[PDB]
């Protein structure tokens, strides 16, 4: 329920926002008097966003190991990649990391700025000619949530709105669970040096001697 | 535009212009021309 | 030196935009401004004390070990690039044994095993005629948790 | 904390000044969120602008858990390393 | 284009004021008010009506030429056609100094008529170059029409056609300015001038792109 | 109502179930706008109708000729008969015209429905063409659309939608086994666990390139090859 | 009494009409010239901004952008 709350939060914190635990110690999300990147729906909106990118990652930096090692194929660790060259680079890529990165850059234009220009100008994607793909690109009044014949494809929810905020509060805590669990791969990379999986393996072996503080030494 | 040009047009910026045209000509002339002491 | 020159360009027009948008586009209220208890409890801690902290990272992670390096008479064309002395742990503790151990002797409290990058010496350096680089990280990390 | 220090007397200096200092607090025996003090070094309570919601029955919040332990570690880490640099550790 | 609901640059942000739809090729992109002067609008229209025309020429040349030189056909790359000996005349032989004055000289003729009109619609027309009048005229700003400038008559003709002209003028103007800079920011890292660079990249695909070519990315 | 293709979904209103296989599959809304409904459609038909006759080819010619990889047919030596080494440009000219005619006036049907139906040489000989890419007549001969040529077409779509995945199916797992697709067949009930897309889909097994007579042709795998 | 960021959005809007305007900020230099003084008195009144305006609201964000300004210079 609520954590960590306090009076001036709950004043802004009603309860209607998915996932509302009055958990803004700072107070960030105060709409009285905002702008700029700081008001409450763009604060909200980015949550959504990191959340759904975080919980891509957190599967994604955990995925090649745990397959991996169980001898499906790869077997790479998520900063031995191409990410950080220094700490590591996959040798057989289809093409150059940086060719891969100008492909990325401009599909994300494409896909970040459209999905952009539908916060500034509410449904603006849905009128230009975007091959036929415009009329999937409307999307619904809420910006974290689009909708539409694409990003609700299979329709799950809309029977009832309680299944919707139930199905968004799930979201919203298996991805803060996944920020959180992210946060975590990057920190115990950088002390131990090994991977988030082979970090785990060796917690489950020796929990004492395989710990944060013993391994401020080891 | 019709506004920016005003400004372009205020005396400070004329006048940083003008002379830098005429300060470069004179440079660019002695850069090819060097040491013009006389008309010969 | 490139690298830097270019970043502090990018600096440069980041802070013209934010006084364009801190004026023409979200200007703070006056209410804002006079919040002095805040401004100094994050000048003082935010500014000052990390500042320092930060720079007392470089100073012990590339400042000291490139120094020392170039003071022993290595060419400087040969001293391994900063990056190296973060990454390969073995350079670093053979300029300074005490990275041998790791972060175990601050958490231990055992400070004292960091007496070869975190010293007293005083007065100057003998080889390049200026304070010891050491002792100027020192400063930065003590003057740190006091600002903190 | 590493390197299995735990019963080490630095281990045990840091444990006690912590807790000493958050049952000062919890205790009513120092300042705290509400209850802070005087020019005469006298508790004359407060008025938090946050309003901090506590479960505590004290009310203890988790801003006077993180302002009275991080008192504690300062002063561990200066007995700890004062006792070390005399002959007391 | 040619529509109020005409496709715009950046789908959702409104187009400019002064960009109605009417001009060829408007999709209301002019990010940084160049244009906001009406009179600004003609001469910059006008601009464009003779960069893209130039540059349309430009890269046909660089692009037959170099297909010749690459099918064998003695050829010199357009990066090299210049250092190539001029041609004999019946009148006698080029000198690089008199052609370059005969060029600007016979431009300036051209030039002076064609901003004239600009600044003075229909000045040119006034028969006093050998009685040419309405062929002197300009049927718009950058569309010079007549039975000397557009001799089959599209533009005396449906003006349907003529407006789809002008827009296919418009957009593959603006694509020639753009393969124009390709061709020259090609030249100054590969070094070896187009459909060599388009043979290249259709023999290694994958490990011969900008990436991989030493002057795009310095530390790649 | 019609079945849809998820339990919990809504169709789009533009599939209201007018055409064959309507099960409101339009999860990008591609379908929309009519004119482009009424093309897509006509390509759904034609690359079914291709499909269909290429599953069966690829099956068919294993089963008879199996010493010929489906994949390597298209060689001149491969081609059977005299055609074995026939001037390839020559063959592509015949292909070329023919297919040339056929399409156009198929694409005028598209452009003016119902106008090329007329035989243009002779006179008379007309096609029903009742729907847009159902003409009928000498293209039905047996004469089964007299019946419920809705429920032929159902069908009709629905065996060409397996098809067109089926043919993208022998394509890959020929150029990743190597083999045919009834030998593929064969391989994984021989081990199955052993002869599976794990142990096949790291190698992209098929020339990189082909040189016919004196013109090389570059060939690729679909998925990046390991 | 609550420290909490507060802003105002899209205050004053950006232009060059103001630039085209000589002496805007003050009452006293926005006549024009009729004298050769107004020239030094634009530039020696120009960062004054307590003169400007009596508001302290819009000093204060004048001072604090005018500060971004020199570090972009800095
Ligand atoms: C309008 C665009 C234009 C562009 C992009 C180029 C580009 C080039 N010209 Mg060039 N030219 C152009 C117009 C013209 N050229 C020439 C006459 C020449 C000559 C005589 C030569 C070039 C050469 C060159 C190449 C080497 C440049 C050099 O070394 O400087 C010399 C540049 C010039 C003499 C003129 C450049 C004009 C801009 C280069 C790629 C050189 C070449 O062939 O490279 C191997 C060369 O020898 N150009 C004329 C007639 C006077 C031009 C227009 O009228
Ligand atoms: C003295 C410098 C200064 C100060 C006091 C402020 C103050 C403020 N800015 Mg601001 N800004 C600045 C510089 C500054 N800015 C510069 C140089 C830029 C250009 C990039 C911006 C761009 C900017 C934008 C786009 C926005 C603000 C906003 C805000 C307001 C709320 C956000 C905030 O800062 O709260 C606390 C901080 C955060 C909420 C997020 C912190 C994110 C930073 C970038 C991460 C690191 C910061 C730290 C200094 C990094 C240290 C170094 C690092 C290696 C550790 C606030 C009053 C927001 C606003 O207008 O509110 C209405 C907003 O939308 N600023
Ligand atoms: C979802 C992210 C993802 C990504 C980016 C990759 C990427 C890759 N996989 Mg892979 N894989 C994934 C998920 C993923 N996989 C999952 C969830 C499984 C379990 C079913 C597998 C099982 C698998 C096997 C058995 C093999 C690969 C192989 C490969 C490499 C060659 C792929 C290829 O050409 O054959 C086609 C693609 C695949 C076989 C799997 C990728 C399909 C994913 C789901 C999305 C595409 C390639 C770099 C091959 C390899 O290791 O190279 C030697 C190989 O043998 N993967
Ligand atoms: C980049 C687009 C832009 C535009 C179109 C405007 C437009 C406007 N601004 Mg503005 N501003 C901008 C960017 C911009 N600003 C930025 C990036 C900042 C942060 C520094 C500011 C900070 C700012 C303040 C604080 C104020 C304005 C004001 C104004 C309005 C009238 C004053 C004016 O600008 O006249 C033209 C002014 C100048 C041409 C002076 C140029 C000074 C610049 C910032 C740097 C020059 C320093 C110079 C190099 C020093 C060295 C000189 C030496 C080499 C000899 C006007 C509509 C004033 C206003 O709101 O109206 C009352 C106001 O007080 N602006
Ligand atoms: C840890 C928090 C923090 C930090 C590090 C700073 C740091 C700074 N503040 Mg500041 N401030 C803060 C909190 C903080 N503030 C709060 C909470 C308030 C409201 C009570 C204010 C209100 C305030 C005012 C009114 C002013 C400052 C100013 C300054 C700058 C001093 C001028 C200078 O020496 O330039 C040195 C430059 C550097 C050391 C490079 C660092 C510059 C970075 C980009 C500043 C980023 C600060 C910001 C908090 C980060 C978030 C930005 C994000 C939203 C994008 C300095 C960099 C002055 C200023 O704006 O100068 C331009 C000034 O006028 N602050
Ligand atoms: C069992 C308790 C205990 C003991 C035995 C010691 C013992 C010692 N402390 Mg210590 N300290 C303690 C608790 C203790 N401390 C606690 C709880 C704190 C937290 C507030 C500190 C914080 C502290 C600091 C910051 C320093 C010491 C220092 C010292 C050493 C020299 C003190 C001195 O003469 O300074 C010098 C006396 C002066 C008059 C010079 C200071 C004058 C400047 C200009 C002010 C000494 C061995 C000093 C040290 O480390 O020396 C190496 C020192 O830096 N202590
Ligand atoms: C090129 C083949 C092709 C084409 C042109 C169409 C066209 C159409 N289909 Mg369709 N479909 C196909 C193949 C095709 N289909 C296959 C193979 C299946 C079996 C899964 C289906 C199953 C299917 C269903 C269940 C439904 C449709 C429907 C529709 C209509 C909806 C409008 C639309 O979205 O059009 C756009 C479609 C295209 C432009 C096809 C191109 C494919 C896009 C561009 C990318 C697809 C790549 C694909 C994933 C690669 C597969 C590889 C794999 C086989 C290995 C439309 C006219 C709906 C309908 O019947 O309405 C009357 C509907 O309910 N189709
Ligand atoms: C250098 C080019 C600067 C941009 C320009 O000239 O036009 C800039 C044009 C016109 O610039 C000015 O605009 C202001 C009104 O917005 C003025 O009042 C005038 O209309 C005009 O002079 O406006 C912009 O597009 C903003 C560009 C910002 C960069
Ligand atoms: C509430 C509150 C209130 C008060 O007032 C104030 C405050 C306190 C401030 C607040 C809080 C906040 C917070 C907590 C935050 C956090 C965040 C995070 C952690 C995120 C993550 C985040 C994270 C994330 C996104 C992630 C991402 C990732 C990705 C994409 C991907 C990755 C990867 C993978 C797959 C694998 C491969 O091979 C590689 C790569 C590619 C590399
Ligand atoms: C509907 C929808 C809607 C929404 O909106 C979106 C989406 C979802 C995207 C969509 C989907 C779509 C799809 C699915 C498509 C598919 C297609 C295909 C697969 C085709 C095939 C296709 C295929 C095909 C034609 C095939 C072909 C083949 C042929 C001709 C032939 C072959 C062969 C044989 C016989 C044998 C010999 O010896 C050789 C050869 C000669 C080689
Ligand atoms: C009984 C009770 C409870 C408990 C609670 C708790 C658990 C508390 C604790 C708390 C804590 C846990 C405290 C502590 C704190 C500490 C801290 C937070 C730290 C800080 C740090 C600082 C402040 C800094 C330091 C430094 C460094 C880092 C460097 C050098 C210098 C110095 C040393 C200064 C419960 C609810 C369960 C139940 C019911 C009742």
């Amino acid at each position: 329920q609520l954590y960590f709350t306090s009076e001036s939060t709950l004043q802004y914190l009603d309860g209607t926002l998915p996932g509302d635990f009055g958990f803004d110690p700072l107070g960030l999300l105060d709409p009285v008097n905002s702008g700029g990147f700081v008001t409450p729906q763009w604060l909200a909106y980015s949550e959504v966003i990191h959340c759904r990118w975080a919980m891509l990652g957190a599967a994604g930096c955990i995925a090649p190991e745990i397959l991996g090692k169980a001898g499906v194929g790869v077997d790479i660790r998520w900063f031995e990649t191409g990410v950080i060259p220094p700490a590591g680079t996959y040798d057989k890529y289809w093409t150059d990391p940086y060719s891969l990165f100008f492909i990325e850059v401009i599909a994300m234009q494409f896909a970040e700025l459209r999905r952009w220009q539908d916060f500034k100008y509410p449904g603006s994607m849905s009128k230009q000619y975007f091959v036929g793909l415009e009329a999937v690109q409307g999307g619904s009044g809420d910006p974290a949530y689009p909708g539409g014949p694409w990003f609700n494809l299979f329709n799950l929810g809309a029977k009832s709105e309680a299944d919707m905020k139930k199905l968004k509060l799930n979201e919203i805590k298996n991805g803060r669970l996944a920020m959180l669990a992210v946060f975590g791969y990057g920190a115990q990379a950088v002390l131990t040096g090994k991977g988030p999986y082979e970090n785990l393996l060796d917690h489950l072996a020796d929990p004492v001697n395989n710990n944060i503080l013993t391994n401020f030494g080891k | 535009m019709k506004n920016f040009t005003t400004y372009l047009s205020t005396a400070p910026v004329v006048a940083l212009a003008w002379f830098t045209v005429t300060a470069a000509l004179l440079i660019e002339i002695n850069r090819f021309f060097p040491d013009p002491l006389v008309f010969s | 030196l490139y690298t830097t020159a270019i970043g502090g360009l990018v600096m440069a027009a980041a802070m013209f935009f934010a006084g364009w948008f801190h004026y023409h586009k979200a200007a703070p209220k006056l209410e804002w401004f006079q919040n002095v208890e805040s401004m100094l409890n994050h000048h003082l801690a935010g500014l000052l004390g990390l500042g320092s902290l930060s720079w007392a990272g470089h100073q012990i992670h590339v400042s000291l070990p490139v120094n020392k390096l170039l003071d022993a008479g290595v060419d400087p064309k040969e001293i391994p690039l900063p990056h190296e002395f973060l990454l390969n742990r073995q350079i670093m503790q053979d300029l300074y044994p005490s990275f041998a151990k790791g972060l175990a002797p601050f958490f231990t409290l055992q400070w004292g095993e960091y007496s070869d990058f975190l010293t007293f010496n005083g007065g100057l350096n003998p080889v390049t005629g200026g304070l010891w680089l050491s002792d100027t990280a020192h400063h930065h990390l003590a003057i740190a948790v006091l600002f903190l | 904390r590493a390197d299995g220090f735990i019963g080490s007397t630095t281990n045990l200096i840091m444990v006690a000044s912590t807790a000493a200092f958050l049952a000062a607090g919890k205790f009513g025996l120092a300042p705290t969120v509400k209850r802070g003090t005087d020019a005469a070094c006298k508790l004359v309570d407060r008025p938090n602008a946050a309003g901090l919601i506590s479960n505590d029955p004290s009310g203890f919040t988790a801003v006077d858990t993180l302002a009275f332990g991080a008192l504690g570690h300062i002063a561990g880490v200066g007995i700890v390393l004062g006792l070390r640099a005399t002959g007391n550790l | 284009a040619y529509g109020p609901d005409r496709p715009l640059w950046y789908p959702g942000n409104p187009a400019p004021a002064y960009l109605d739809g009417t001009l060829a090729g408007d999709y209301g992109f002019d990010p940084l008010g160049l244009s906001s002067d009406p009179e600004t609008m003609r001469w910059m229209v006008h601009a464009e009506l003779q960069n893209a025309r130039w540059a349309m020429l430009g890269a046909a040349g660089v692009l037959l030429t170099s297909i010749g030189a690459a099918v064998g056909l003695p050829f010199p790359e357009w990066y090299e056609a210049g250092a190539a000996p001029l041609p004999s005349t019946v009148h006698g032989d080029w000198s690089f100094g008199t052609l370059t004055a005969t060029m600007f000289l016979l431009f300036h003729w051209a030039e002076q008529k064609r901003i004239m009109d600009f600044r003075n619609p229909g000045s040119q027309g006034d028969g006093s170059f050998f009685g040419i009048t309405d062929d002197f005229k300009s049927k718009e700003n950058g569309y010079p029409g007549g039975r000397l400038f557009d001799p089959i008559g599209f533009s005396r003709g449906d003006e349907a056609m003529y407006k789809k002209y002008k827009q296919n003028e418009i957009v593959n103007g603006r694509l020639a300015m753009v393969a124009n800079l390709g061709f020259w920011a090609q030249y100054a890292a590969t070094g070896k001038g187009p459909i060599q660079n388009l043979a290249d990249h259709l023999a290694d695909p994958y490990h011969t792109t900008f990436t991989t070519n030493g002057v795009s990315v310095p530390f790649y | 109502d019609r079945k849809l293709w998820a339990p919990t979904v809504d169709s789009p209103s533009y599939l209201n179930g007018e055409l064959a296989g309507d099960y409101g599959f339009d999860p990008l809304g591609l379908g929309a706008d009519p004119v482009a409904l009424k093309w897509y459609r006509q390509s759904e038909l034609v690359h079914a109708r291709w499909a269909m006759l290429g599953v069966a080819g690829v099956l068919g010619q294993e089963i008879l000729r199996p010493d010929v990889f489906w994949y390597e047919a298209g060689e001149p030596q491969n081609l059977p008969g005299p055609f074995q080494n026939i001037n390839m440009g020559g063959l592509l000219a015949w292909e070329f015209l023919l297919m040339h005619w056929v399409e156009v006036r198929r694409w005028q049907d598209y452009k003016n429905f119902g106008s090329v139906n007329e035989d243009p040489i002779f006179k008379g000989n007309k096609v029903p063409n009742p729907e847009m890419g159902y003409p009928g007549g000498i293209f039905d001969p047996l004469g089964f659309s007299k019946g419920n040529r809705k429920e032929l077409q159902t069908k009709e779509i629905k065996n060409g939608r397996i098809a067109m995945i089926a043919f993208m199916s022998f394509v890959v797992q020929a150029q990743a086994t190597g083999k045919g697709p009834l030998a593929n067949l064969a391989d994984h009930l021989s081990n199955p666990g052993a002869n599976n897309w794990v142990s096949n889909i790291n190698h992209c097994v098929t020339p990189s390139s082909v040189d016919v007579q004196g013109l090389t042709i570059p060939l690729t795998c679909l998925w990046p090859g390991s | 009494k609550k420290v909490k960021i507060a802003v105002d959005r899209n205050p004053v809007e950006t232009s060059f009409e103001k630039w085209a305007k000589p002496g805007h900020f003050s009452r006293t230099l926005s006549k024009g010239p009729n004298t050769t003084t107004w020239i030094w008195n634009l530039h020696a009144d120009a960062h004054d901004f307590d003169s400007h305006t009596s508001d302290l609201e819009e000093i204060s964000r004048k001072v604090f952008s005018a500060h971004f300004g020199q570090l972009g210079v800095i």
